[PDB]
């Protein structure tokens, strides 16, 4: 009676632990296989959907957009996240270029 | 030993709402699953086991052939009490269910409980049984009801089927109550003794 | 004559989408179908398979999770011989891939009328639709 | 009694089962590194 | 609102498992969508058949594997880690009384509003040969949603 | 009928191993009632058959059986019958004092089995507590009191989703004397609508309820400006399930005074009650025009071009043309119509809103545009297509 009654406890305990550990697996390995993506900087404005910056991977390229993208938010300088395949802007970043809140220090309060 | 397929059904009925019989109902299909699948996989490789629903909330397969239960006793749980009945429908999706199979040329075998006195069709049930004596078809029925049902469907059934004992069905009443379900099934035809080639 | 490729609706969509997954990384498949010389050609359906640790060679390929995956072909009427095996590269200016090497002549020796597809443009894509 | 040893063997296969699910689990994150 | 957006990809591979497996007006083949439900715009990027057996007698008799269901939704993860189990697809010009009964199965595992895809081999009439619906209750409720059809670059080129 | 007297005791003194450990007060009280049918709650089997509005006396035993229910049959005996049906009792001196006994009772089955997935069956004690949290507090305490409670059970019916529809019906019959007993019935209306729609399965009710039930679907209609009118409730199968008189008959008084526009046919079969309002006699006047305004554009009128003048509009309605000009800017001002009014040239243009259910005069219209269409595609389509 008392003897299958501690081994049904530490059953189910050992379930619910072991659950936690294999969900964060399953869920890690789905965002190793993402696609990577580029980064630029605007110079000049070329036309609507068409766009002149400068990769900070490489030289110069010309860009786009692709959906949804907002082109009112574009201007000169502002860094861009540029699209490896079709070379567009895709994302939507500040502009820095080195770090802030580590070769700058960083204190909030 | 015992080289088959056996496909399993269980289904619910207006008289699935017991649960009186004992102590209950519900929890004697359950534990004859797992005699079932110990006295045929543990007996003999290559026994594979399914698990269909032709009742409850849809006529679906929960658990098709494989080596594990564990899939099986999934198919029994999120499980509606009370549902609709239909048996003609489990029985035409276990004939598709032994027709596109793995492991082919094996012995059909079709294992299903008695929760109702199945009044559907008269002529409907006769070609269904003509149609699993052709191909070879081992039904399995173990009648319940209440207390004890005969002239309906289920003897009409037999009857127009079964010349052969072993090699096409078999008939079985176990009484509610303080009675051994696995023992009297094991003693009887339709699980080990004989019927199966 | 040769034996002259034809490529089918479903055959030239699903090349681009098995591999879709990044510029420099590769991924492979197998081509099925059967067919004669002297005309017929053709190519029945296309799967991919997943990317191990050593890229492309002669233990890319698995071989349990392709007799896996053949059990499945028989149900659904996609069984068919296969003729070959078609991968995806980057490419170069000769030998577009430089860890393929040993594949196609252990492939040869099963059948020697097999062939090997590889997209070409990856990034590079113009509308001729070179292969 | 019937219920305490039903729960435990229950429970013991289906935390087999919880384990089919890391066995192929254990094949992915190893090709992807 | 939200709007289906079918690739070619998605309608070519549905008119080829009806002619491999020489299927007739009595039979309909049925498959799995794959893809993402959560934003507003649904895209279908992949397709599969099942083996499915229809029967003509009876509507609450149908043959579907769930093993291969589970099985090629995980092996396929591999190619592209954005295909889920959004909905299904069948075959036939018509909805016939089966095609109710079949449509809660997937909702087990289907975590959002489920899609319903019906493919069109003959194509008799107007446009749209590939016709989406939404299955929702309070009695089934369905919603036909816009259907467009775009794909990636390489793709439409 | 011996079924309840008979069937249920024979089950307790046979099955579930020996006895479910029966009282020795069950059987010598059940008696009482003899043949005259009065089950008091009949529990589960007999009861789904046969019920009634007798007050059970038993309440102070089979409160406590619910343990024994469990095994017996389902649990979804409580909210089917038993426990739910003890809204027919009438009693208002129990009031606050069943709060402890309907509550605590199935905090204990949220708290014994139901976790997540649960076991057995599924979609069970949801509404059961929810059910009787907006019964209790609309006695007592004023209505703005009981509608700080409904917010709660509000949200619930957004979010929470379930397979009964009984959580959007108990939430809405409280709610439904709550604007009974005040003003704006056009809110109680769209309310009362909601009630009937399809259930074949559901909703057990005689003929003695269904015209309880008719009073408030009708009374929502005689201020209700939206939505059609009592035609609506025709179109259910209400009206022929209940009597013709006894001011049932409104519905069709009504039905003909939006259109002959006769108010001495129902005010002299009415008492005072509600010919004391004004109001009552204003919301008339909206329904009858517009039968008429919804004819502007297309339903019956031929050249299906919009116009309307105050000469026309005014032997129609029964009205002069100063209170004509009144009434439709009222109607506009409810959300019930839009457009705008010229009175230099006579001129009404009103935008289509409201719909209507009638048909069978759009299409011979219809065709108008199917004939006048084909005769270009003769000429002018083959025109470019011989080019």
């Amino acid at each position: 009676h008392r003897r299958y009654d501690d081994q049904l406890k530490q059953r189910r305990q050992n379930i619910r632990d072991l659950e936690k550990l294999y969900d964060k697996t399953e869920n890690d390995i789905k965002a190793l296989q993402s696609i990577g993506q580029l980064i630029g900087e605007v110079m000049k404005e070329l036309s609507e959907e068409k766009y002149i910056v400068k990769a900070s991977s490489g030289p110069r390229y010309i860009v786009g957009v692709r959906n949804s993208v907002d082109r009112s938010k574009l201007k000169k300088g502002v860094r861009v996240t540029l699209d490896i395949t079709t070379l567009t802007i895709m994302r939507i970043l500040p502009r820095e270029t080195d770090p802030l809140v580590y070769n700058m220090t960083s204190f909030e309060q | 030993m015992v080289l088959e397929a056996t496909v399993l059904v269980i289904d619910n009925s207006e008289y699935s709402r017991n649960g009186d019989f004992p102590r209950t109902r519900f929890e004697a299909q359950i534990d004859s699953v797992e005699f079932i699948f110990q006295a045929k996989r543990n007996s003999n490789p290559e026994n594979t086991v399914g698990l269909i629903s032709g009742a409850g909330a849809n006529p679906r397969v929960l658990s098709t052939f494989t080596a594990e239960f564990g899939k099986i006793l999934a198919g029994l749980h999120d499980t509606q009490i009370e549902g609709k009945l239909h048996m003609a429908t489990a029985l035409q999706i276990a004939q598709l269910t032994l027709k596109h199979r793995q492991n082919k040329v094996q012995h059909q075998r079709i294992v299903a409980f008695v929760c109702s006195p199945i009044s559907d069709s008269r002529d409907e049930l006769i070609r269904l049984a003509k149609t699993l004596k052709k191909n070879n078809v081992a039904v399995d029925i173990i009648n319940f009801g209440e207390i004890e049902q005969n002239t309906e469907l289920l003897d009409e059934f037999i009857a127009a089927v079964n010349n052969p004992q072993e090699e096409t069905s078999h008939l079985l009443t176990v009484t509610p109550g303080p009675r051994l379900l696995y023992e009297n099934i094991a003693s009887s035809p339709i699980i080990l003794e004989e019927g199966s080639s | 004559t040769k034996e002259t490729v034809y490529i089918s609706s479903i055959a030239l969509l699903k090349m681009l989408k098995h591999g879709r997954a990044g510029v420099p990384m590769e991924v492979m498949g197998l081509m099925l179908g059967e067919f004669v010389d002297d005309y017929t050609v053709n190519v029945v359906d296309v799967f991919a398979m997943p990317q191990s640790g050593t890229g492309v060679s002669v233990e890319a390929v698995d071989d349990v999770f392709q007799a896996k995956m053949m059990d499945m072909l028989k149900q659904t009427g996609r069984d068919q011989m296969v003729v070959g095996w078609y991968h995806s590269h980057p490419g170069f200016g000769c030998w577009l891939s430089s860890v393929d090497v040993n594949t196609q002549k252990s492939f040869e020796q099963l059948n020697s009328r097999a062939v090997a597809v590889v997209v070409d443009p990856i990034q590079s894509v113009k509308g001729k639709v070179v292969i | 009694i019937r219920i305490f040893r039903s729960e435990l063997q229950r429970l013991s296969h289906e935390n087999n089962v919880m384990l089919e699910k890391i066995k192929d689990n254990k094949e992915k994150i190893k090709n992807n590194r | 609102h939200e709007k289906v957006t079918i690739a070619p990809l998605v309608l070519l591979s549905a008119l080829d498992h009806y002619e491999r497996t020489q299927t007739k007006e009595n039979k309909r083949c049925v498959g799995v969508i794959l893809g993402d439900a959560n934003s507003s715009t649904i895209r279908v990027t992949n397709s599969f058949a099942l083996p499915f057996e229809e029967d003509e007698k009876n509507s609450d008799v149908w043959f579907l594997d769930h093993n291969y269901i589970e099985n090629m939704n995980e092996m396929c993860k591999k190619i592209n880690a954005k295909e889920k189990l959004i909905g299904w697809y069948h075959s036939g010009p018509k909805l016939r009384a089966s095609d109710l009964k079949i449509n809660e199965l997937f909702k087990k595992y289907t975590q959002n509003n489920p899609l319903l895809l019906i493919v069109d081999v003959k194509q008799q009439g107007v446009g749209l040969p590939t016709d989406a619906y939404v299955a929702i209750e309070q009695e089934k409720t369905f919603l036909h949603l816009p259907c467009t059809i775009e794909a990636e670059e390489a793709e439409e080129i | 009928m011996f079924n309840n007297h008979e069937i249920d005791t024979i089950l307790s003194t046979l099955r579930m191993e020996a006895d479910p450990s029966l009282h020795p007060l069950f059987e010598q009280f059940e008696k009482f009632y003899e043949e005259k049918l009065w089950f008091q709650l009949s529990e589960s089997l007999t009861k789904f058959f046969d019920d009634a509005k007798s007050t059970p006396l038993r309440l102070r035993l089979y409160d406590n059986f619910v343990s024994k229910f469990y095994d017996k049959i389902n649990q979804l005996s409580v909210v089917k019958y038993l426990l739910a049906s003890l809204k027919d009792s009438k009693d208002f001196d129990e009031s606050l004092k069943y709060l402890d006994d309907l509550k605590a009772q199935f905090q204990e089955l949220d708290s014994k089995k139901q976790r997540n997935n649960g076991s057995k069956d599924h979609g069970d004690g949801i509404l059961l507590i929810d059910s009787e949290i907006a019964r209790t507090y609309l006695l007592k305490n004023d209505l703005v009191k009981a509608r700080d409670l409904l917010d709660d059970l509000e949200k619930t019916l957004d979010k929470k989703d379930s397979i009964p529809l009984r959580i959007t019906n108990s939430f809405y019959s409280t709610n439904s004397q709550y604007f009974k007993f005040k003003n704006d019935f056009n809110s109680f209306y769209y309310t009362s609508l909601l009630y009937l729609s399809t259930l074949e399965p559901s909703t057990s009710i005689t003929l003695a309820e269904r015209q309880q039930l008719a009073y408030d679907l009708s009374i929502s209609a005689l201020l209700g400006d939206k939505i059609y009118n009592f035609g609506e409730l025709l179109h259910h199968p209400i009206m022929e399930t209940i009597v013709n008189d006894s001011n049932y008959d409104w519905l069709f008084q009504l039905l003909n005074a939006l259109t002959v526009g006769d108010f001495d046919k129902f005010d002299s079969l009415i008492k005072v009650q509600i010919s004391k309002i004004p109001i009552l006699a204003q919301h008339e006047s909206f329904l009858r025009q517009k039968i008429c305004l919804m004819t502007l554009i297309e339903t019956v009128f031929v050249k299906n071009i919009r116009m309307l003048s105050f000469e026309d509009i005014s032997k129609a309605t029964h009205l002069p043309k100063d209170n004509v000009e009144h009434l439709v800017m009222r109607a506009i001002s409810l959300g019930l119509l839009k457009g705008s009014i010229d009175q230099v040239n006579e001129l009404v243009t009103i935008s289509w809103v409201q719909p209507r259910i009638i048909s069978g005069d759009q299409i011979t219209k219809m065709k108008d545009r199917l004939v006048e269409w084909n005769d270009q595609v003769e000429k002018l389509g083959k025109k470019m297509e011989a080019r």
